[PDB]
């Protein structure tokens, strides 16, 4: 029963109903996860498939699709005899199977990050915090190793090895590679795991509002047409009486 | 006659029940939602059919197959949101269809609210089986939770829960079973809600006078076919706002995690449409007892006629109703609150309080006001 | 590096000034019993939440 | 009679609804 | 005197229905088009080298 | 059974209106309204508005207490004795 | 909005990412040495690719057409003189033609003595009708793309 500083509202570049994703902070965001992060979780629904989505091109991805084929090929998949070529291959499960996962890890069990913001209460900005959130214990407790302590976590720890810290990685452009940087480059890459469809929905809602303007008010006049017959009417009794 | 078309077929004169139908003149904005539920009914199937064109039944492949509809199928991701948000509409609906009944005394069409209360059950069937049907961490321990909260009945209970289940947990035959049971329901409820409409064409529509409007009676077709399209436009609206600028926002469940059989939901709840009855529900501390004033709360309907007091089925006219009408509606809000809030103390005294609340506004407070409001006008 | 500086700004505003005294307080007015159920917690989430609410804000201007 | 222009009309509404809206 | 533009459009097309159908598929046509094209960009407008469709010369040809 | 010639009787009554084409769907489009959407709503609000207003007074009391005595892990009773 | 709302439904029926990708997804390289019959695993099939001899080419274009069992004159298969490309399966009982092997310089059917010329063309055995061919276009000189 311990309070949960859940209350995070990071600001965002796709906080609008209009905004859009930032592919270049996918795109970064992408490598963080493939060198930070492809070692212990996974992304199953992930295929390779960043082309469009990402910015890689197919002859990009296909080559960055290859080489995870070729050293963590379907050998971990049960393709004997597979290498370098094919697009359909999902991200690389980081180990055989989820008990072994565990061990790895000392009985925790990193979870599937393609659903992490959308699974999890408090989406991209408490994964955000997270990451970005590790503080001093508290006067007076008490931590086994594991058992790092994070503002963030329900529990009031975690089982996370430094996830992110500056210079982990270097990106081809030359962005500042910043704990904070980088990720905010990584929640995002993470955000559009959770939700592809996210850009493609806001630019219909932006065609459904526009539609919706023209309609509402054509449609309301169609109802006054018609009914001004009866709001117009007068009355009038006339008794013999 | 001849060549009156719609005469002509006899098949064709049945439908002139949606043109040359009487139809008061004086109504409310809310008596579309009567022609809105319907719409959401048959958007629920196509969206639905379309859904189950993609999904498969399983417990390894169910949260597979649905992230599948969502993803590598060609605009399944609206679809299955749209389903999603959809069920919140027709749900939002559902009680904008009731509110009326119960404050302009629709309910006096004895035969015609009888229906409605089993359409209400039959929909709620549905929604709560659907939810188990994507197989994520809330849907699988609120199908437990629930269906086992059956085994308070004594002396079966146990047995029955088990042969509903088909096992003795909640794997693959469940799952199963909520599928089929989800897919032909919706077809038995049509029915219903066809046999509801021929109730309610023998007597004609209410108003918020409370009044006969033979006197003012309109053409269907001419006003109300324009009023509904527009009030479907509304509809619409309210649904893909939702759909394509929130589309989880109102799904409060978060909980698109694979169900791991042995896990904690922190706070397990369904989801926004049936909390009242699970706040119901908590308020008491055994458990059979909480099951039949769960089943009480949603049942108590069918009596609503038998406790109604007054001369003028309208409530319009009368002022105390109104007020604890409207307050049964902010104690229900009151109770969906409490349907998403801890455990705890503060939540349970609230609760406690707003259950004993909602069964006396219904029970025992509307009926007294009702005689004395009778007894004011010197009735 | 960015993070780093924006985070002690943040602090330095009369409101986390003003809570900060909690924590002080509470790290070392600790006795010697040492009762566990005594942990620094509460105070401290105070204090972060107050630091990041500013963050947020002036931190997102300096990342790209 | 007028049902020459009329299905004349008619036909080509039809057409050019297919052709669009297909 | 002339017809106001909506009494000429009256008499051109909106008399004879099948006219007004007529009408109707191909302004349901042309309209499509503008709107998408005017929709489209407005919102490609407000996310400005946000979308790959911006984006694809890093890493194109060279 | 017929609806419409057998609904009812009515003798003695004149009723007077005109056709959609000669008349304006919206008159007083906001000088109507303004003063109708006023008065019903000012008859309204006394009868609708309170029990949402006791709502969000018990709301807004029942959060405070829970994160305190949550909060106020110390509420109960306290630490120094 | 008709238009859109009722052609994304339609849409959803029509194909998938992911059965798509899949679907179409194959190249191959020029390894293939005149006489080796490679092979492909493409939509749960064996995909047989075999780069030929003009012995082989001359010898097949020299079969005649009136007398096979599954008349079908070598020229119109391949769209290449030199390329053959085949499905890997028996179409008999389904077993796995072996490359290069049998009574005439094609495939083998070691399953009830199934003779299959270089073409795909049955030459012995209850083999009713040819190997059959695969859709697909040679794209630069190095790839070739099937289906
Ligand atoms: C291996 C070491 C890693 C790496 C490289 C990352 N994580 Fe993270 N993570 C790991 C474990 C063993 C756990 C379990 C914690 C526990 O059960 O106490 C986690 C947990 C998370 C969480 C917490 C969510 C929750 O359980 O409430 C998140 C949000 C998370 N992991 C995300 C995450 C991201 C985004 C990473 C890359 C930047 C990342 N992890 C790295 C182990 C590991
Ligand atoms: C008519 C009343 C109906 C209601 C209230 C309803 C409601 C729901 C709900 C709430 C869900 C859960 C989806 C989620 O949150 O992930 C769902 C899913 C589903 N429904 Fe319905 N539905 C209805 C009718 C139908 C019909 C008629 C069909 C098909 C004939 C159908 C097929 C499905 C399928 C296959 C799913 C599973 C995939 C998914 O989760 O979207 N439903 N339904
Ligand atoms: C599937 C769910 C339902 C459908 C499809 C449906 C449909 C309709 C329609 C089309 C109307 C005519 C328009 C109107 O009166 O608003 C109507 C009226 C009515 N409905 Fe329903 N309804 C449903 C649920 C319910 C429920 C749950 C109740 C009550 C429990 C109910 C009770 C009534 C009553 C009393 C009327 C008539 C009131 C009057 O107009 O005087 N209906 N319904
Ligand atoms: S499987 Fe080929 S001859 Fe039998």
């Amino acid at each position: 029963s311990d309070l949960e500083l859940h209350p995070p509202s990071y600001p965002w570049s796709h906080r609008g109903l209009l905004s859009s994703l930032d592919h270049t902070s996918i795109r970064r965001g992408f490598q963080v996860y493939k060198q930070v992060c492809s070692s212990c979780h996974s992304m199953d629904y992930v295929a390779y498939r960043h082309l469009v989505g990402v910015c890689y091109t197919e002859d990009e991805a296909k080559a960055l699709a290859e080489e995870v084929e070729v050293q963590d090929g379907p050998n971990e998949d049960g393709e004997m005899f597979m290498r370098p070529g094919k697009l359909s291959d999902y991200f690389p499960k980081p180990y055989p199977n989820p008990e072994a996962a565990r061990a790895a890890n000392n009985g925790a069990l990193p979870p599937d990050l393609s659903y992490i913001v959308r699974a999890r209460h408090g989406g991209e900005d408490y994964v955000f915090s997270l990451l970005t959130g590790y503080c001093e214990p508290p006067t007076g407790v008490s931590l086994r190793e594991g058992l790092y302590f994070n503002p963030y976590f329900p529990g009031q720890a975690i089982g996370m090895a430094p996830p992110i810290y500056n210079e982990v990685l270097e990106f081809d452009d030359g962005t500042p590679a910043t704990m904070s940087q980088v990720a905010k480059d990584v929640c995002t890459f993470l955000r559009w795991a959770a939700e592809p469809e996210h850009d493609h929905r806001k630019r219909m809602g932006l065609k459904m509002l526009l539609m919706m303007g023209l309609l509402l008010p054509l449609v309301y006049a169609m109802k006054r047409h018609k009914w001004s017959v009866l709001k117009s009417r007068k009355l009038a009794y006339r008794p013999p009486k | 006659m001849t060549n009156i078309r719609k005469s002509h077929p006899l098949m064709k004169i049945v439908n002139n029940a949606f043109i040359d139908l009487p139809a008061p003149s004086n109504i409310s904005s809310w008596w579309n939602f009567g022609s809105l539920l319907g719409i959401c009914l048959i958007l629920q199937i196509l969206t639905g059919l379309f859904l189950a064109m993609h999904y498969t039944s399983d417990t390894t492949t169910a949260f597979s197959s649905v992230t599948h509809i969502c993803r590598d199928v060609n605009y399944g991701w609206i679809i299955r949101y749209m389903h999603a948000n959809g069920a919140s509409m027709f749900f939002i609906c559902l009680y904008m269809h009731v509110g009326r009944g119960l404050y302009y005394g629709s309910y006096t069409f004895l035969e015609t609210w009888n229906i409605g209360v089993i359409l209400l059950l039959t929909v709620m069937a549905t929604a709560f089986m659907g939810y188990v049907l994507p197989w994520g961490q809330m849907s699988f321990w609120g199908a437990t939770v629930i269906t086992n909260l059956l085994s308070a009945i004594p002396y079966i209970g146990t047995n029955l829960v088990e042969w509903i289940w088909g096992g003795f947990s909640v794997d693959k035959a469940t799952l199963t079973r909520f599928f089929a049971f989800h897919f032909i329901l919706p077809f038995i409820i049509m029915a219903i809600a066809m046999v509801h409409l021929l109730f309610l064409h023998e007597t004609g529509s209410n108003n918020p006078t409370g009044i006969s409007s033979d006197v003012d009676k309109i053409p269907f077709h001419p006003y109300y076919t324009i009023k509904d399209i527009l009030g479907a436009l509304l509809l619409i609206l309210a649904l893909m706002l939702l759909v394509l600028f929130a589309p989880d926002l109102l799904g409060d469940p978060d909980n698109y995690t694979p169900a791991n059989p042995l896990n904690t939901p922190p706070h397990i709840k369904p989801e926004w449409y049936f909390l009242f009855a699970y706040a119901i529900l908590r308020s008491i501390p055994n458990k059979l007892g909480g099951v039949l004033a769960l089943a009480f709360s949603i049942l108590i309907l069918a009596l609503i006629p038998l406790l109604h007091t007054s001369k003028q089925r309208s409530m319009m006219f009368r002022p105390l109703s109104q007020c604890l009408f409207w307050a049964l509606v902010a104690d229900l809000l009151t109770l969906t609150w409490i349907g998403g809030q801890p455990v705890e103390h503060p939540y349970i005294t609230i609760g406690q309080l707003a259950s004993v609340l909602y069964f006396l506004l219904i029970l025992v407070l509307m009926p007294t006001a009702g005689t004395i409001e009778n007894k004011l006008l010197k009735w | 590096d960015p993070l780093t500086t924006v985070r002690e700004q943040c602090e330095q505003l009369e409101k986390c000034v003003k809570a900060r005294e909690r924590l002080e307080l509470c790290d070392e007015r600790v006795s010697s019993r040492s009762q566990t159920e005594e942990d620094c917690t509460e105070e401290l989430l105070d204090f972060l939440h107050a630091r990041d609410h500013c963050v947020a804000h002036k931190l997102f201007n300096s990342l790209k | 009679r007028n049902w020459v222009p009329t299905a004349q009309l008619w036909g080509a509404v039809g057409a050019v609804g297919l052709v669009s809206a297909t | 005197v002339a017809p106001t533009l909506t009494a000429r459009l009256y008499s051109l097309l909106f008399r004879r229905t099948s006219t007004f159908a007529l009408t109707i598929v191909v302004g349901a046509l042309f309209f499509e088009r503008a709107f998408d094209q005017g929709a489209d960009a407005i919102y490609e407008h407000i996310n400005e080298g946000k979308l790959w469709k911006h984006i694809k010369h890093k890493y194109e040809n060279k | 059974g017929r609806q419409f010639g057998h609904l009812t009787r009515v003798r003695h009554v004149i009723t007077y209106s005109l056709s959609p084409f000669e008349q304006r769907a919206f008159p007083h489009y906001f000088s109507k309204g303004i003063p109708n959407v006023l008065r019903r709503t000012r008859a309204c609000i006394l009868r609708v508005a309170p029990p949402f207003v006791a709502f969000y007074l018990v709301y807004t009391w029942g959060t405070q207490e829970f994160e305190k005595s949550k909060r106020k892990n110390p509420a109960a009773y306290e630490n120094d004795r | 909005a008709a238009k859109n709302v009722v052609s994304q439904f339609v849409s959803s029926m029509s194909a998938s990412a992911d059965v798509l990708a899949m679907s179409k997804i194959e190249i191959k390289l020029s390894d293939i040495p005149e006489g080796k019959n490679m092979a492909f695993k493409w939509r749960g099939k064996p995909l047989f690719v075999r780069h030929r001899t003009k012995k082989e080419i001359d010898q097949e274009a020299a079969v005649e057409v009136s007398q096979l069992r599954d008349p079908q004159h070598d020229l119109e298969r391949v769209k290449k003189p030199e390329w053959v490309i085949l499905i890997g399966v028996c179409t008999h009982l389904g077993c796995v033609p072996i490359a290069n092997a049998g009574d005439f310089g094609g495939y083998y059917c070691p399953c009830h003595g199934s003779h299959y010329d270089a073409s795909g063309r049955i030459r012995k055995g209850p083999a009713p009708l040819n190997l059959e061919v695969p859709s697909y276009e040679f794209t630069s000189d190095d790839m070739v793309i099937v289906g």
